[PDB]
């Protein structure tokens, strides 16, 4: 008395992955080594996007787990790779070392963004939601073919140059109480930071303004008292030791590889008018793409400019008052910070139902 | 990650090591 | 190939006098040159590097200048000891290929 | 180009099933629609990506061409709804189930389904 | 100020090969790149190839390759210098150089190529008396 | 695509006969490249120019088939004339015009002439 | 996917035919150097040749196919009867040795009239 | 009785109207400013031009509303921005008078015009018409389709048209309705009066135009407007009524100077039923003919600069009268310019979907 | 037994196309080949891709293909607008475009010949192709195998050589008045040098001709019953052209009589030959003869191995001759393009049960 | 367009103005 | 030619502005362009912009930009000058000059930059008293 | 192939003519 | 910037006059020389750096192109004795700049 019957176009979808590609506007008559690498591996950018609301809906993203991150820290390591050609590259296999040797011209580097679009026959949601703690269903998703840009920019124990939330400071993490995952706090505002090289020796002065970072510091503080104790006071440390990499914040900028000493920031205790930083620009570093070390050539001889804002940083336990000590060092997971808000699901619009019919 | 050799030189200054990027960092 | 010719073939001069010299490139070598001083049986000496700048312990007498592909160096007031051999070579070229002149003789009138 | 017809079916999920059907017969139809030398690599590129949907649509209109009814939408063949296939009372499916969950309860008999399927077609004219 | 002590005088047998030291001594080592220099009677001085401390990245002239190979050791802080397949013709006075290059073990390294400080030069003959 | 118009101006029955039957210098390297691809992004248009009509007429029941005909009765408003002096001599581009302002109304009738056989199949 | 539609012959029309039933949905199956932007082009133009060149191919059958009654369908069969005048073979081992590898040479010239006769016998149910 | 059918490849067209683009063949490395604003924003001719007849297909063409023009009407303008700087750019809103002025470096140029090809996008027709008789309005009985456009020159003139495209028959007149006295006549030339004006090696020049053939390429045309009024009431040519300076004259461009050669001298015939001079003066203040305001550029280059090109058009106008008729010249409205040489194009959409009333019934 | 209909039996129909070039040119060099095969060819496609097949009996015919002519008027093309003659003697009364008549580079290239949008092309990768008949193993391919246009007569040169012996292609066999094609397993280099009067001595490694005409006997008397001994003779007689091997070689037109080729009979350091340079030459590309310029001043040297002949035998009743002949230009490329085949994919058709 | 100074230059010599491109003529 | 006569000397104190005429007499106005320029005792003359008349477009040096405005008016045939931001400095002398362009009124302009017509003169004194 | 011509010349040695081609051949 | 020599040339009468005013770099045809006797209002000489003026006497006569122009005179007068001005006009927009004058003396 029941019979199958079929319909197509109905509204279903599983979870996958595929190879998305990155699209993103570039210029193809400029020499900048991002323009070039972006017009000759993207796509012109979808004029007018596309979005769509869903209702009554839920679905549980997982941040730690994604494969779109995956995907991105291999393409701009292809970026890299490309662009910045060091003078001499060592690299063991092991040690079995083998170096190297081209040519090694000076060029500009200023990201861009770049978005990252699905292939026809699959979908990209959101979570609109902003208390996202990371995991666990959420309850307001849309969908949408592609996403903002990410500007793809690389420095170590904070993050800069990337985009923020709009409530609270929040913080989230692979799993508290196991001391040896890092964590990723998130202003509200930029904490903006001047850091040049003047016209004498190679040396540069960083300087971040005051009465915004305290005033933008005290919200931290106040966020980690919730998901704790509440009690037992807290107190900001210097990095604790190791590579000279993860002890500081390096980063590029303009085409060389500031070290700022990073050490009169992190001091203050909270119980219940400018700074200044000494960067330097070395010249050997460690490379982060594989294992090895480069070599590059000496700086360029004028003034050298680049404002950021510091929107986020990274962070670790130490195993009471627990205080904490800004370390990180692993480039990965500074990609999590703005593509959290991801998944890409396959859809699948064909099914069948009982009903009554010939 | 030289997390062998990245062991050695916290341990010339009193802690272990512990690899986090093709990076070596002391704990 | 990056080539440096030696100008003139041999300068003699008399003391108290002022002597020159200069050396052609074939090519570009923008801000890359050094000269030395080869002495009877004994080390040279480095006196001039960048083309523009002077070593520790010289006297203020030497100097050197120019660019593009020839450089010229003169010594003003020569003195009894100052009679040797000079020499002029480049380190622009990277990878590593560092040519070196040929020289140049100089003595008493 | 028609890659965006796929967004179009999925917009309206997380509702009922009567009304989804109807929604769905509507939309499907009301959702018909070196400066120029650098449109000569980005051509290609972006004339593969859409000479890649339309294959993957007639993907499908293939399916709906074995098992007899092609060009609908709504079709309902003769095959009896077999009860072992996670029996409910037929308003308890009509009235109280989002779609997505639907396709929770018989994701492991859609093969069995699949298969069926052919036969019931060259069974229909002899 | 380093001060770089070379090798006695040697002499030699056609087609062999030599190895040559460089004693340096008077400051930290690994802070100073190193170059050989050599000269046959009359002629002038004959750039040969260049060695980098902290990296230990050697190259050489292209017309005096393969049979030609330097070497440091770190912690003896001598410069071996070896030549393969010598002849009769090819014996000269070799020298030994050197150059500071910058605050290498923090990172910094400002790749000079000329050449400061010099040692006393090398004798290298081949006879048959 | 633009060659389907040959035979425009032709009357009506022959249209009809002839429907059925068409359904049974280093710039030279550069010349023949932004005019390939000026090509290509027409035939991959006609391509989807034409799944939506077949997708179109699979909504007033006749998909696939050429030349299909139904059960809607033709009103009198329609510019009702001698049926003789339609089918011989008149051509397309002429008779497009005078049934302009009525199309959109035919075309929602034809979906609900279609509901009919839609519910009462299984009735 | 014209090798396992060609690849299926001598066998009787059981295997060729149950192998292209599945066949049917089985039908599934970089240094950018601004050297080559006219040797990848113009050579990329050709494979968006081919796979266009196909989709038309395909489209423009199942419309013919369309017209006899049955489009879509893999192996269909309408309402016309068909003559006996065809070169009557026995009524009984046609199944067995009597194949398209002896069809096709003996109907080599044979499919004009055929694909002819078909499309106009159709017309039965069209009057109406 | 009457059931109505649905066919699907039925030839019917609905006109349109898109975005069409260039093709022009530039040259990538001269540096005048046509022949490298040409090879910035258009594209390469078409190698292989193919063309198709039509057969038995009358059509409704009509000029005067055509929506092709502005495609073009623009994109001259955007050329001319983007290549004669002037050194004050005078643009009065006033919509008292708030007249900006921008003021920029302002240097010479060379300036010369190549033909430019307008081509149908994907999707759409272009229907040209083969007539030779076509007035201006009417069914034309002959038609064809083509993708690209003859050769059009992006010329600007008044009074007088240059390097104008000629027809085959007679010498004809296209009127927006005619006896209006308010509307532009058209003319053409089946033969091309060559004109020769040059400044030799004191800012003016001489115009020379051969005589004895504007006196008998007066006379071919003098018969023409004769064919629209009674073989009576003597026709003539008059000097101009009086107005701005650019109306009254003979103004255009040439090497890059602004030249105005005094046409006075062309029309005082009266008609009843070896070389001439215009004094050609160069000025440096002019009213740009893209918007409303006034320009000033440089003086004049050093040398000799000369221009030759025949003329193969003008424009006219009438003067209310009841007799007798005159026909002092005029023109400035710079769309007449095109309306001239677009006069027979059209841009049409395919659409494959037609009904029809017939005897079935689908069960 | 009714007829029904299918879709999808992987089914041919051998066909013909209008293929399309694929040459390696270089485009900044100005001879004559390497710039006729960059303004009216492609060049070669990257990274080719094919498919082998399985019990695919199919049945090729060498004297039947189609894949010819296309190189045909390619390569009259090449010849055309490159070695233009001076008085270019065209009989119809013989007119002639008379040009500029210049000096200029020369050299030939590989070229590769692919098939367009919705055609394959079928090889015969057996080595025992008798000329005919079932070939069993079959491949897939979008291009053809590297190919250079060799044109010559008498002795056709820079070909691939066969692997295991010297196969035989005949009309049929036995007509005495059919091209016979022959191929060698091995190569012998050969090479003519002028030094520093329109004369040159054309000059072959000699005593290798010896074991190489020794292997050949051994593959005639495969299809000849070993007995009543046979030899070469003597080109026969006829035109100058036909008993000679004429061809172009640094832009000049060598004429080398090689009698001293053919001296044995077999039982069960070189030869100067009057290789003579002219300016009355009889053209192939259609009939007639052309006026070309003055022979250039200096030194020109060619080195082109032969890796093919043609033989033919004489009607009489014994023993037998093999002269050398064949000069038909068609040959050049039977004997290098003999195993392709261009069919059509069409997958319909019906099956009555 | 400026019509209005248009009627005034040519009313001032005894004719009628009417615009005629961004361009002022007096008939 | 014409006839310039400048206005009468003018004492002034600091924070206001300063204001003269130039009447300009015996030819058409609109014919001429003028520049305004100035003079401190025992110094350098001192260029400060230009006037066209006809198009009433002016201009100003790139160290006075924004506190000097000119002015011209061909209803009366006088020209005008203010300065603003007085300071002590600017006691000085200052003259009218102009220079002819040729029938502009037909839209000719030859665009000149030198003076050729001029005024007597005329002293400011900017101070206390 | 010219065949006629072609058969004229080779009768001359003795032989029968044929074409070689475009070439003329003496059997 | 407009570079003058001399300063103040002093030279004895009936001899000749001879000025030079330079510049930084091409004002190739635009310079004029002003003559003011103290008191008076200044007056124009020269323009285009080789025509002379209305009403002028044919011993005042300069040349030069590029950067490079001198003023010259072959014969002193009484009349002599006065400021001498150089001024370029080249540049658009126009950013006009004179020198620092010279004086002739007894
Ligand atoms: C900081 O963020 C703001 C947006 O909130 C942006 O406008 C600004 O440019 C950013 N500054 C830097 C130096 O990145
Ligand atoms: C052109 O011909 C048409 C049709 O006869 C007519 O209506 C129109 O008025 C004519 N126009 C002119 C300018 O004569
Ligand atoms: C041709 O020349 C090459 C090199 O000049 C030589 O080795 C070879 O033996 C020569 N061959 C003949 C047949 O003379």
């Amino acid at each position: 008395n029941l019979w199958v019957t079929v319909y197509y176009g109905v509204p279903v979808w599983k979870d996958a992955e595929t190879t998305l590609f990155c699209a993103s506007d570039a210029k193809a008559y400029e020499t900048e080594k991002h323009n070039v690498w972006a017009t000759h591996a993207c796509v012109p950018t979808d004029p007018n996007p596309q979005e769509i609301h869903l209702e009554n809906v839920t679905e549980e993203f997982n941040m730690w787990k994604n494969n779109m991150v995956e995907q991105m820290h291999t393409d701009i390591i292809s970026l890299w790779d490309q662009s910045l050609k060091p003078c001499v590259k060592l690299t063991p296999l092991c040690c079995n070392t083998s170096a190297i040797t081209q040519a090694c011209p000076k060029v500009s580097f200023e990201p861009i963004p770049i978005h990252y679009c699905a292939p026809a026959g699959f979908a990209i949601l959101k979570c609109k939601d902003k208390k996202f703690n990371g995991t666990g269903p959420c309850p307001s998703v849309s969908t949408v073919q592609c996403t903002h840009g990410i500007k793809p920019v690389v420095s170590t124990q904070l993050l800069l140059n990337g985009s923020l939330a709009e409530e609270e400071v929040m913080i989230r993490s692979e799993n508290i109480t196991n001391n040896a995952k890092n964590i990723l706090v998130q202003f509200n505002t930029p904490v903006q930071i001047n850091c040049t090289r003047p016209n004498d020796i190679r040396q540069a002065h960083c300087n971040v303004s005051k009465a915004t970072w305290n005033e933008t510091l005290g919200k931290v503080v106040k966020q980690l008292r919730k998901h704790f104790g509440n009690n037992t006071i807290i107190r900001f440390a210097n990095s604790s030791g190791g590579d000279l990499e993860v002890t500081t914040h390096s980063f590029n900028c303009g085409g060389e590889f500031f070290y700022c000493n990073t050490s009169g920031l992190f001091n203050s205790t909270w119980i219940s008018d400018s700074i200044t930083l000494p960067c330097r620009i070395k010249q050997i570093i460690n490379m982060w793409q594989r294992i090895g070390q480069a070599m590059y050539a000496p700086p360029i001889q004028g003034v050298i400019r680049c404002v950021s804002n510091i929107t986020g940083l990274i962070l670790t336990r130490d195993g009471t008052t627990e205080t904490f000590r800004p370390g990180g060092g692993d480039m990965r997971d500074n990609w999590r910070s703005e593509l959290y808000k991801y998944k890409v699901v396959k859809i699948e619009p064909l099914g069948v139902a009982p009903t009554r019919c010939k | 990650x030289n997390l062998h050799f990245c062991q050695l030189r916290c341990k010339s200054l009193g802690l272990l090591g512990r690899c986090a990027x093709t990076y070596c960092a002391c704990v | 190939d990056i080539v440096m010719t030696q100008s003139p073939a041999t300068l003699s001069v008399s003391p108290g006098e002022r002597a020159t010299l200069s050396c052609r490139a074939s090519e570009s070598v923008s801000s890359d040159l050094a000269w030395y001083q080869q002495k009877p049986g004994q080390a040279p000496r480095l006196l001039i590097y960048g083309a523009s700048t002077r070593a520790t312990g010289v006297p203020a007498r030497f100097s050197g200048s120019g660019s593009g592909a020839e450089f010229t160096l003169t010594i003003s007031s020569l003195q009894s000891e100052d009679f040797a051999v000079y020499y002029c070579q480049q380190y622009n070229n990277w990878p590593p290929r560092y040519t070196f002149g040929q020289g140049t003789r100089l003595e008493i009138k | 180009g028609i890659g965006a017809v796929f967004l179009g079916f999925l917009g309206a999920a997380g509702s009922t099933m009567g009304a989804a059907s109807m929604t769905l017969t509507v939309q499907a139809r009301n959702l018909l629609s070196q400066h120029l030398l650098k449109l000569t690599v980005w051509g290609i590129k972006q004339l593969q990506a859409r000479v890649l949907a339309v294959e993957r649509y007639l993907r499908d209109q293939q399916l709906l061409g074995i098992w007899g009814c092609s060009g609908k939408l709504i079709c309902c063949t003769n095959v009896p709804w077999n009860s072992s296939w996670s029996n409910r009372n037929l308003s308890e499916i009509w009235d109280n189930m989002t779609w997505l969950q639907w396709d929770k309860e018989i994701s492991n008999y859609t093969q069995i389904i699949y298969g069926l399927l052919e036969e019931s077609q060259n069974q229909q004219e002899k | 100020e380093v001060q770089l002590v070379e090798s006695g005088a040697e002499v030699k047998k056609p087609g062999s090969s030599v190895k040559v030291s460089c004693k340096a001594s008077g400051d930290t080592f690994i802070r100073y790149s190193f170059t050989w220099v050599r000269q046959a009677p009359g002629q002038g001085l004959e750039w040969m190839g260049r060695i980098i401390t902290i990296l230990d990245v050697a190259h050489y002239a292209p017309h005096l390759q393969g049979r030609v190979t330097i070497t440091a050791d770190k912690s003896t802080s001598t410069v071996y210098l070896e030549l393969r397949n010598l002849r009769s013709d090819d014996t000269a006075v070799y020298f030994c150089a050197g150059v500071y290059e910058g605050e290498a073990d923090e990172g910094e390294y400002d790749n000079n190529g000329f050449l400061k400080h010099w040692g006393q030069g090398t004798l290298v003959t081949v006879s048959s008396a």
